[PDB]
RNA sequence: UUAGGAGCCAGCCGCCGAAGGUGGGACAGAUGAUUGGGGUGAAGUCGUAACAAGGUAGCCGUAUCGGAAGGUGCGGCUGG
RNA sequence: GGUACCUAACCAGAAAGCCACGGCUAACUACGUGCCAGCAGCCGCGGUAAUACGUAGGUGGCAAGCGUUGUCCGGAAUUA
RNA sequence: GGAGAGUUUGAUCCUGGCUCAGGACGAACGCUGGCGGCGUGCCUAAUACAUGCAAGUCGAGCGGACAGAUGGGAGCUUGCUCCCUGAUGUUAGCGGCGGACGGGUGAGUAACACGUGGGUAACCUGCCUGUAAGACUGGGAUAACUCCGGGAAACCGGGGCUAAUACCGGAUGGUUGUUUGAACCGCAUGGUUCAAACAUAAAAGGUGGCUUCGGCUACCACUUACAGAUGGACCCGCGGCGCAUUAGCUAGUUGGUGAGGUAACGGCUCACCAAGGCGACGAUGCGUAGCCGACCUGAGAGGGUGAUCGGCCACACUGGGACUGAGACACGGCCCAGACUCCUACGGGAGGCAGCAGUAGGGAAUCUUCCGCAAUGGACGAAAGUCUGACGGAGCAACGCCGC
């Protein structure tokens, strides 16, 4: 139930995310406990900005992510080093 | 069996509680009343939500009544209350739903709708 | 061209004048009709009582049996003089 | 490891008639938000006495745990100083 | 309503089932308690495995949710403990 | 082992139990003939009470009488 | 959603109004008008020369809006 | 980061009123109006609602139906008709989980509802990880299926057939309870740890591969235990209103003991016994109103408002109860009554828009009965996928700000 996943911000055309760990029992907007950086779409190039640190940290206690958000942490390595983590 | 100066429990939700009589238009002088007679009545109790309020001459039909119905069987229909059902002088009544039994000796006459709102023909 | 030329339920023409409200469709009928009409629905939706009729067009009309009458409002939803003398 | 600790005050009794408890004055007392000058108040709970060794006029402490009956949630903690 | 009938026309035929889990628990409680004005022991010390088989195999399958039947169990053991 | 017991349910029973009915009080608002003052308006009628020693120095409190402002009685006050 | 966008071609061609104008308060004259018609947030304007009414010209205000309206705060140190 | 101005008067100063310039609107109206971004758009009626949609999902839980033709064979008209169970396809019902969240409205509620800080040795937590263990042996049904019966329908009843990761026993288990020991510590209840004894307490298979046909294997699910993650419930100080032309108010009230009851503390319920408790720091009462981060304004102190967006509570036509489920007393679930609507062959039933739209009605006054699951999200499933009026955008009105 534990999501770690994306939040809806911005303008009405061209949107905006951060990532954020929360419950899904909330909604689409609703509150959390922590969040991590950004997500932007509307950049034709990069600017996807992550702490890469602090949701390790929540993945040892176990918080499963969407894989449209996971995949960001694998342009980054975070499960790759969470994965040496559980290969450790 | 109503005669003049009795007091009538009604059996509609068109403003009144209870209602007393006048005459009951038969001939020159009619005593009684049993089922399906026409009287001129008046209004002694009124809900507050009123249509119809205190204090008003009004013409009604005598639907369940403490007497007896002789049908050509021989069973005798007798409820437990004498009562009314408003209309509105014509063979036609003036309330939304009519509370309670109806006595099945209203088809005599064509009193139809409301023997189509009562809720058990008995 | 001053008239619109609308339907009724059946499908019968019904000449009345232009700018016509569908509570000025119920006169034409009956004025009874005007006593119990609730909503009007025209071509599958239900229409507004802020709706003017065009020519060609079939309206029904949601009509109470005997139950619910007007108020201050329509007083000024009668487009068509005739039909507002009424 | 020690847990947290309880809410805790000293004060001050008025009777006791109740069966092996007590009413207890506290006389903490604080500014107002508009004017500044600082009056006092009158805050009385309802302490367990297991021991029914209270007096009218008596300084003791209060200690909260869950609550023992209808509006008493305090127990004692040391009678301080006794009534005369 | 809404293709939740498929709710109801099972909620109905699990309260018959459920209550005669909760309604024998009621009865295994009591005829331990029966021994209880009765003053037999040895009675009581069977009944109560009897009891606590129904009572342990409540929480098991539905809501009697074991802390009351700690309560269940105690109350009853200290009876044969009164014993 | 050809069925009894256990347990279970239909059923009825008891406490609790919403709405309904009955009853005398609370308060809230419309309404009620007539009346009681209170202001508010065009050169209405009646007096002149105040403000000058206002033509009897005014004024507060109480009492009392008259078309009505007021009158005087008694005490008090200077803003006589 | 071939929508944003960009590329090229076309024409002064498509396109401005309401409010104010005695003093508060920036801005005034001419006709009409004669306690009447009418303005008015404030002081107050008109019983024949109305910068205050209505109109016209001309200013001034602000602008795809402008006035009026009801609200709440402020100016109101006028609950301090 | 703090402007004042007209007015009592014959004239002056004070005094004191109101008036005025300013700033905002979820604003409306009058007149006009070209466009583009971004944002709002029933405050009155929590008044009644036509029509469509707003919550389903798993054939890899399962029986059967249901098509199917890989081929096999049959009768011949060469046009077909088949009989076997192909790949695979469909899912009424069954069973698993969700429906308690997402979404709206502002009616009650002046109190631990909320805001803030706390406390729990007085609690709970399916779906999440990680660890510890595991997953033995049987049993009886029943829907669907049909076969009759009763019904206008709503549908209902009876007789057989059948399944499962459905249901129910037996074992083994470090849960828990009891009994008796120890150790340590707190804040009284005590708490924590260790031993022994007793008592029961489970589980399930499915998917694919490998097979010696015994099975094995990963993966999914399952039972149990530990923690963490996770939200929730209960308690407590301290806060934010109006009236004294509301001064007395309460007997389960307030206390104790025991009992029952609740996940949990308790007069929470009941018996008994006691007479307390609440109060001029304003109880009780009454009118009033959802609260908060915040919004607007002010120079600040303060004052006003609590719309949208975000937190939480409360409510789901009005009222009351209750089940299954980790979690409700359930917004699109059941049962009951009250009003009302609809249908009936009068015997009977079905219905709940303050979900998105739209309409009625109210009122000065507030919008489109569109498209899409592409992104975000949830729901279930091993996944594809399915489902989504959350949301995504389009449409309306100068409603407001900014931009031309």
């Amino acid at each position: 139930a534990v999501k770690i996943r994306l939040k809806r911000m911005g303008a009405k055309k061209s949107p905006f995310y951060r990532i954020v760990v929360a419950d899904s029992r909330s909604p689409r907007d609703g509150r959390f406990i922590e969040t991590v950086g950004t997500y932007n779409p509307v950049a034709k190039p990069a600017e996807v900005k992550i702490d890469e640190e602090l949701a390790l940290k929540w993945l040892q206690t176990g918080a499963k992510p969407s894989d449209t958000v996971r995949n960001l942490f694998s342009s980054q390595g975070i499960m790759e080093k969470f994965h040496n983590a559980k290969q450790g | 069996m109503i005669q003049q100066e009795t007091r009538l429990k009604v059996a509609d939700n068109s403003g009144a509680r209870e209602v007393l009589t006048i005459k009951v238009l038969g001939g020159s002088g009619r005593k009684t009343a049993n089922i399906g007679d026409v009287i001129v009545c008046t209004v002694k109790q009124a809900t507050p939500g009123g249509v119809v309020k205190k204090g008003e001459v009004v013409k009604a039909v005598i639907v369940r009544t403490k007497s007896g119905a002789r049908r050509s069987d021989g069973s005798y229909i007798s409820f437990d209350e004498n009562a009314c059902v408003i209309i509105r002088d014509d063979k036609s009544p003036r309330g939304t739903r009519i509370f309670g039994p109806v006595a099945r000796e209203l088809r005599e006459n064509n009193f139809m709708k409301i023997v189509s709102l009562a809720p058990e023909v008995i | 061209s001053d008239m619109v030329y609308v339907f009724t339920p059946k499908g019968d023409v019904i000449e009345l004048p232009s700018g016509s409200v569908p509570i000025d469709f119920s006169y034409r009928i009956h004025s009874e009709i005007g006593n119990k009409t609730i909503g009007a629905k025209v071509n599958g939706k239900m229409v507004t009582l802020d709706h003017k009729l065009r020519t060609g067009d079939i309206v029904e009309i949601l009509t109470s049996k005997h139950s619910y009458g007007p108020s201050q409002d329509w007083v000024k939803l009668a487009q068509t003089s005739q039909a507002k003398h009424k | 490891s020690e847990r947290n600790q309880r809410k805790v005050y000293q004060g001050r009794v008025v009777s006791d008639k109740m069966d092996k408890t007590i009413t207890v004055v506290v006389e903490t007392y604080k500014k107002h938000t508009l004017y500044g000058k600082r009056v006092k108040y009158s805050k009385k709970f309802k302490a367990h006495d297991e021991n029914n060794q209270a007096k009218i006029g008596d300084i003791v402490k209060i200690m909260e745990t869950r609550p023992l009956s209808a509006t008493k949630r305090f127990r004692l903690v040391e009678v301080v100083e006794e009534a005369v | 309503i809404k293709s939740a009938i498929k709710r109801t026309k099972t909620n109905n035929e699990r309260r018959v089932h459920n209550a005669t889990i909760k309604s024998a628990m009621r009865t295994a409680i009591k005829q331990v308690e029966a021994s209880v004005a009765n003053n037999e022991a040895d009675k009581a010390k069977t009944a109560l495995t009897e009891a606590a088989k129904r009572i342990d195999k409540a929480v098991k399958t539905g809501l009697v949710h074991k802390n009351t039947a700690a309560r269940y169990k105690s109350r009853l053991a200290k009876k044969v403990n009164g014993l």
